[PDB]
RNA sequence: GGACAAAGAUAAAAACACAACGUAUGGCGAAACACGUCAUACAGAUCCGGUAGGUAGUCCGGACAUAAACAGCGGGCGCUGUUUAUAAGUAACCUUCCUCCUUAGGUCGUCCAUUCUUUGUC
C-alpha cells in the first residue's frame, strides 16, 4: 500500500509577520524522512526542510520542522513578502515517494467588492459561426466567487470555463474571466443572457446582462 | 556550482514516444541518487521516478509503471526518462532533481532543474483568432468602462498579449489560458479606463502566436448607438 | 597373621579435533535497494535411557527444539502431517575375533577401578 501524505490547509491567507503553520498527516509510518519544499509560480520547488526538523543550508532560520508521531508540521515565525508562495512535503521513507497536494500561502487583503462586465458575442465571431459572452468580475477579495449563468432564466450547467488571476501586486485582488460557448444557431434562439454573480462582499447577488441584438 | 539541466520536452501525439534528458554539472550523478518529479499545469508535484547509486536500481511510481524508463549514462553525466504509450494526462512540466547527500541533507531533493514541457495533444498548430469585447454601450457617463481582446481557438501555448503595443499596461489583466474540449487553447485580455475615453481615445489589443507566425491587431471600438 | 566369598562406605574415569563459508540487525563507505567493510548475534556441546563393573557434549536409541523440502486442508498468507538435517568424526590411527562384501564388512579392546568397614567359612 502507497503512504498518502494529507496536507492542510491547500490555501492559507496571512500578513507580513504573521506566525504561519502547514501540516502534513502520513497514512502509515515515514519515520522522519519527509522534507519541506517551497515553490514560486514559474519556478523550480527550492528545498526547505530534510529528515522533517533539519534546516537546509542558506534557507533562513525562520523556517522550523517539527514531527508529532505521524504528523509534521513547517512553520514561518514571521512572514516577509517573499514568503509568499506554494509549499509541499514529501515523504522518502518508502518507495513510491509521494508528495503532499500544496499548500499556498497568500497575502491577506480587506474584503473588495467584485466589478461585473458583460461582453456580448462579437459580430465577426458570429460569422465564423461560433458565439462567446464572457463575463468579468474585476478586481475582489476573497478569490472565492461565484459565477452563474441564465439564459432566459434558464440556469446553464457544463458550457461554461473559469479563469482566474493571480493576485496583484498593488491591489493584492484577483480577476475572474467566465466565458459561455454557445453555438450560433442556440445563441439566435434565445433573447436574455445574464451573468449572476455571488461574492462575500456583494451584499445581494448581482446580476449584469444583455438582450441579443441590442445596441 | 551546482546544475541540473532537463532537456528533450516538446509536442507528442498520444501514444507516442519521448525521451527526456537530465544532463548535470558541478557534480557527478553516480554518486546522487536521481529523481524525476512532475507537475501538471494548475496541479501540484508528483514524484515520477528514481534511480539509486552504484546499484543502478530503478523504482517508479504506478502512474508510470510499464511505460516509462529511468536510465543513467555515466560518461555523458546525464540522466533519461524513456516515455511510452504517452497519453494526456501525462502533460506536465517535468524537473529532474538530485538527491541530497545522507550526512548533508538527508533524503531531501536539493537542486532541481528548471523543467522541460511535455505536451501531449493530437491538435495542430493554429493560429489565434482574436475578437473585440467591445465595450458596453450602457456604461456609465462618468464611470469606469471594461473592454478587451479574446484570443480564440489557438494551439499550442503561449500568445502574448500588449495594448495600445504596449503603451497601456495599467488595468490590464490577461487571464491564464483555458484548454477547451476542442483541444485547443483559449483567453482573454481586459483593461478597465474611464467610460469619458471611450470616443477619444482608440484602444487596440496586439496578439502574438510565434508557433504559428501570426501578428495580429484588433482595434476594440464601440459599436453603433 | 593369612586365604576364599558376600554385603557396604568412599574415590576414579576416554585419544585427536571441534568449522561462520553464510544469515539477521546496526554503523560507515559520495550509499533507502544492491555492493564493499566493520560491530554484535546465530552452528542441538538440550532431556531421558543404554553401551553387560563404572566413566559420554561428540557412541547407540527415543523424545523435544530448530531449519529445510514435500504432500494435504482452509480462506502471497495460515494450519496439519510426513521426511531429512542438526557438524567433520567414535572418521583416521593402534588393536581382538568372525565371515569368501576379504584391495572388505562386521565385531572385542583403548579411560577408571582407590581407600576403608562389616559378616560367613577354613
Ligand atoms: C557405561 O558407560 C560407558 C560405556 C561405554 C563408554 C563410555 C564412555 N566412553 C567415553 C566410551 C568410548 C569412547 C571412545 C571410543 C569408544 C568408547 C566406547 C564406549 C564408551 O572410541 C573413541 O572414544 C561410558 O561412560 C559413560
Ligand atoms: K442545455
Ligand atoms: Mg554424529
Ligand atoms: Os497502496
Ligand atoms: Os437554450
Amino acid at each position: 500500500s502507497d503512504i498518502q501524505m494529507t496536507q492542510s490547509p491547500s490555501s492559507l491567507s496571512a500578513s507580513v509577520g504573521d506566525r504561519v503553520t502547514i501540516t502534513c498527516r502520513a497514512s502509515q509510518s515515514v519515520s522522519s524522512a519527509v522534507a519541506w519544499y517551497q515553490q514560486k509560480p514559474g519556478k523550480a520547488p527550492k528545498l526547505l526542510i530534510y529528515s522533517a526538523s533539519s534546516l537546509y543550508s542558506g534557507v533562513p532560520s525562520r523556517f522550523s520542522g517539527s514531527r508529532s508521531g505521524t504528523d509534521f508540521t513547517l512553520t514561518i515565525s514571521s512572514l516577509q513578502p517573499e514568503d509568499f508562495a506554494t509549499y509541499y512535503c514529501q515523504q522518502s521513507y518508502s518507495f513510491p515517494n509521494t508528495f503532499g497536494q500544496g499548500t499556498k500561502v497568500e497575502i491577506k487583503r480587506t474584503v473588495a467588492a467584485p466589478s461585473v462586465f458583460i461582453f456580448p458575442p462579437s459580430d465577426e465571431q458570429l460569422k465564423s459561426g461560433t458565439a462567446s459572452v464572457v463575463c468579468l468580475l474585476n478586481n475582489f477579495y476573497p478569490r472565492e466567487a461565484k459565477v452563474q449563468w441564465k439564459v432566459d432564466n434558464a440556469l446553464q450547467s457544463g458550457n461554461s470555463q473559469e479563469s482566474v488571476t493571480e493576485q496583484d501586486s498593488k491591489d493584492s485582488t484577483y480577476s475572474l474571466s467566465s466565458t459561455l460557448t454557445l453555438s450560433k444557431a442556440d445563441y439566435e434562439k434565445h433573447k436574455v443572457y445574464a451573468c449572476e454573480v455571488t461574492h462575500q462582499g456583494l451584499s445581494s447577488p448581482v446580476t449584469k446582462s444583455f438582450n441579443r441584438g441590442e445596441c | 556550482e551546482v546544475q541540473l539541466v532537463e532537456s528533450g520536452g516538446g509536442l507528442v501525439q498520444p501514444g507516442g514516444s519521448l525521451r527526456l534528458s537530465c544532463a548535470a554539472s558541478g557534480f557527478y550523478i553516480s554518486y546522487s541518487s536521481i529523481h524525476w518529479v512532475r507537475q501538471a499545469p494548475g496541479k501540484g508535484l508528483e514524484w515520477v521516478a528514481s534511480i539509486s547509486p552504484y546499484s543502478g536500481s530503478t523504482y517508479y511510481a504506478d502512474s508510470v509503471k510499464g511505460r516509462f524508463t529511468i536510465s543513467a549514462d555515466t560518461s555523458k553525466n546525464t540522466a533519461y526518462l524513456q516515455m511510452n504509450s504517452l497519453r494526456a494526462e501525462d502533460t506536465a512540466v517535468y524537473y529532474c532533481a538530485r538527491q541530497g547527500y545522507r550526512r548533508r541533507s538527508g533524503r531531501g531533493f536539493d537542486y532541481w532543474g528548471q523543467g522541460t514541457l511535455v505536451t501531449v495533444s493530437s491538435a495542430s498548430t493554429k493560429g489565434p483568432s482574436v475578437f473585440p469585447l467591445a465595450p458596453s454601450s450602457k456604461s456609465t457617463s462618468g464611470g469606469t468602462a471594461a473592454l478587451g481582446c479574446l484570443v480564440k481557438d489557438y494551439f499550442p501555448e503561449p500568445v502574448t498579449v500588449s495594448w495600445n503595443s504596449g503603451a497601456l499596461t495599467s488595468g490590464v489583466h490577461t487571464f491564464p489560458a483555458v484548454l477547451q474540449s476542442s483541444g485547443l487553447y483559449s483567453l482573454s485580455s481586459v483593461v478597465t479606463v474611464p467610460s469619458s475615453s471611450l470616443g477619444t481615445q482608440t484602444y487596440i489589443c496586439n496578439v502574438n502566436h510565434k508557433p504559428s507566425n501570426t501578428k495580429v491587431d484588433k482595434k476594440v471600438e464601440p459599436k453603433s448607438c
